[PDB]
Formats: structure tokens, sequence, C-alpha cells
């Protein structure tokens, strides 16, 4: 049963060094017949897969070019681990960064093992946000609906948490009642650093004049609970 | 070496077979060829590797074929738990390793066009200097949607990001968040913002739009 558990800071400034460690469990570094290969592998908020470096059995360590030297891959022998190490990271460089295991036969006497030229186990992953800012509550702003936003006999309204710092937040209607054609966005990273998502509800027009709409927002990284009354605008 | 997959999404019921493509810029051996499945939420999962290899745990269904540029990976027939992203891999004797941008497989449905709204920015957000528009487009199908911010006399570059939620569980449609962000200043320069929508399901694109100050 190989296993792969990852730590380290996932929040830091601008140019900082990112540090993260992966624990082997189930394997050894170099494995039965030399032909383990220790990757991180990173995917960038809503793009693919983008390999970064390895180290083989042998120690040897080969990194993604467009990184240039600013990556540097190490082992703990002594306890199984591999560190990632990232030099003067840029909001480029945020993203979900996984230790993944690859295998690439070495010795001609051995067996094709399975997964051959193949990522077979990945981490969990640690998410990295480079921005900075600090632990920042958001801004809860109305979307409110008016003229601009029906579509026959449908009106639109939500609210606007923005400039928030780290993710995530957990949004609700009503405290929970109102959940039929609810929208919650994943959030986008500005390019100050800081989060913002929106949660938007369909509901018919006339309930805008019968009906009340609250947005519950919680944002536990800085225990920051904001309720915001979402009212039609009149005009 | 570059990978490019095909068809950019793949829109397919249980029963119906996938063919999803990848294309390198040169020849490689089928050795090198590893697709890779992943679902939101969570870390990619291998499938083939070697080509045609089925990784410990991949059900029958999932087959790889080709070789030299063109490769493969076939599904027979989807089943519900098929729906997700597909990367292709190129695993060679030594790195760089390069992924293709992948596929992802959504469920079929009719095509449903967008309810388009536009939200000002709220009074509250102008007093701290920041002026945000947010344009809505609600329970479409398919997940293709082109979003245009005009402001004035100039379509906007470089100042809007996107957010798109998962295929809805009950309808299998999608719903966009479309966020104009402007400082206070530059916000109150103009009068006419306007988001444009253009999707399969809308006769002609459709435009929301305000006139700021006014109402
Ligand atoms: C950025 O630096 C400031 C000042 O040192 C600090 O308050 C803030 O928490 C830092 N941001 C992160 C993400 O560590």
């Amino acid at each position: 049963q190989v296993q792969l558990q990852q730590w380290g800071a996932g929040l830091l400034n601008s140019s900082e060094t990112l540090s993260l460690t992966c624990a082997i469990y189930g394997e050894s570094f170099t494995g039965s017949w030399n032909d383990q290969l220790w990757n991180w592998i990173r995917q960038p908020p809503g793009k693919g897969l983008e390999w970064i470096g390895e180290i083989d059995h042998s120690e040897n360590r080969r990194y993604q070019p467009s990184l240039k030297g600013r990556v540097t891959i190490s082992v703990d022998r002594s306890k199984n681990q591999i560190s990632l190490k990232m030099r003067a990271v840029s909001v480029a460089d945020t993203a979900v960064y996984y230790c993944v295991r690859g295998r690439r036969a070495t010795q001609w006497w051995a067996v094709e093992p399975p997964a051959n030229y193949g990522f077979d186990v990945w981490g969990q992953g640690t998410p990295v946000s480079v921005s900075s800012a600090s632990t920042k509550g958001p801004s809860v702003f109305p979307l409110a609906p008016s003229s601009k936003s029906t579509s026959g006999g449908t009106a639109a309204l939500g609210c606007l948490v923005k400039d928030y710092f780290p993710e995530p937040v957990t949004v609700s209607w009503n405290s929970g009642a109102l959940t039929s054609g609810v929208h919650t966005f994943p959030a986008v990273l500005q390019s100050s650093g800081l989060y913002s998502l929106s949660s938007v509800v369909t509901v018919p027009s006339s309930s805008l004049g019968t009906q009340t709409y609250i947005c519950n927002v919680n944002h536990k990284p800085s225990n920051t609970k904001v309720d915001k009354r979402v009212e039609p605008k009149s005009c | 070496i570059v990978l490019t997959q095909s068809p950019g999404t793949l829109s397919l019921s249980p029963g119906d077979r996938a063919t999803l493509s990848c294309r390198a810029s040169q020849t490689i051996a089928s050795t090198y060829v590893a697709w890779y499945q992943q679902k939101p939420g969570q870390a990619p999962r291998l499938l083939l590797h070697q080509g045609y290899n089925r990784a410990t745990g991949v059900p029958d269904r999932f087959s790889g074929s080709g070789s030299g540029t063109a490769y493969s990976l076939t599904i027979s027939s989807l089943e519900p738990d098929d729906f997700a992203v597909y990367y292709c891999q190129h695993f060679g004797t030594s790195p760089p390793y390069s992924f293709g941008q992948g596929t992802k497989v959504d469920i079929k449905r009719t095509v449903a066009a967008p309810s388009v709204f536009i939200f000002p920015p709220s009074d509250e957000q102008l007093k701290s200097g920041t002026a945000s528009v947010v344009c809505l487009l609600n329970n479409f199908y398919p997940r293709e949607a082109k979003v245009q911010w005009k402001v004035d006399n100039a379509l906007q570059s470089g100042n809007s990001q996107e957010s798109v939620t998962e295929q809805d569980s009950k309808d299998s449609t999608y719903s966009l968040s479309s966020t104009l962000t402007l400082s206070k200043a530059d916000y109150e320069k103009h009068k006419v913002y306007a988001c444009e929508v253009t999707h399969q399901g809308l006769s002609s694109p459709v435009t929301k739009s305000f006139n700021r100050g006014e109402c």
C-alpha cells in the first residue's frame, strides 16, 4: 500500500521560498528494482497538469526548464521524505502541488513492473496560494435585482464575496432555507492575490416584495460571519 | 514534444462510445503514452500506461489504441461514473514530461439557452473606491458560451474574470459568472456597461446593459 502524504506552508508572500515535504509510505526510495521516480506535479486553478521536477532512485534530479533554476528537489533518505523548494514565487506559481510516484524499469534482468512509465500513485496535494495579503475577511456586497436582471418572470439576485484570503468561504441563503435555483461559483484569484466569488439565485420577480433574501457568508480563516440583506433596487 | 487532445469537450450519455484523441508533435513509441482520469476535487487517476496496458483496478471498458502520432482512449460504453476530465501524457525515458490540455466528457442533454442578467456595482462597494460589474448566465447547455464586456465604445480585455459551476445534478446545465472590475475613478468616466452573450440556444447574441447614474 504505497502512500504519499504532503505537508508544508501553502500561504506565501511574493518572492518567498516555497517549502513542501512529501513522506513516502509503503515503498522505499529506490524500490525493489531501482525503478522509482518521485515527481512533483502542479495544477494551477482551472488549468491542467504541469510537471515541475523529479528525483529518481539514483538521487538524480531533473527540473522543468521553464522554471529556470528556481526549483530544488532533495530527499531525506533517513526519513524517506522528499522536499520541494521553489524560490522567488510569483502569483503564477499559485497551484495545487502533487507528490507523485512514477516508475521506469532500469534492470534488464527484471520483469516489467506494474504501471511502468506511469504515474500510478498521487498524493492528496497541498494547495499553494501566493499573495501579499494577510488573513482578511470578505466584504459582502449586494447583487441587487432590478429591471436589468429579469428574464421573463424571473429575477436574479446574489452577493459578491470579494477580497478575502485565503480560501474558502461558505455561502447560504436564508440560513439554508433557500436552496432551489442557487448557484455559488468557484472563487477566482484576483491580481492582488485576494479571492472573490459570487453566489446568486433566481426567484420570481413578484417575490421581491414579499420575501426577504439574505446571503449567509462564513470565512472561517478570519472568523468573519456576514449576513447581507439583498434588496431590490427601485428606480 | 507537444500533446494536443481533441475534442475539447465530449457530450455523451451512458452506453455511448467515447473516443478521445491524443496527437503528438513528433512520433512517439507506445511505451511512452499514459492516460489519466480526474474528477473535481480529486487527484488524477492513472488509467492506461505504456499506451494500452490498463492500470490496476481500471475496468474493461477503458482501452487504449493507436501508434506513431495518433493515440486513443476508448471507453466501450460510458458508465455513469466516467464523466470527468481525461489527460494524455508523454512518459518518456527521461524528463521533461508533458501533458495534453485535456478532454472533458460531460452529460449530453437538450440545448438550453442561458438567462442573462447584469448587476451594477453596489453603493457599498463604490464607497470604497472599486466598481465590480457582474454578468450572470444561468442554466445553459452546452458549456460553450461567449461573454464579451463592452464599456461605451470599447470592448473590454484584461479586467474581467469568469467562473463556471459544475454540470448540475438536477438538470445537467451550466452557469457562468463574469465580473468586470474597475477602479471607481475609471468606472465613473463611462456610462453604458454591457454584457454580450453568445450561445447555441440564443437566436442572436443577447445584450444586457445598464447606464451608470441613470435608471
Ligand atoms: C505578507 O506579508 C505581510 C507583512 O509581513 C503579512 O502580514 C502577511 O500575512 C503576508 N501574507 C502571507 C500570505 O503570508
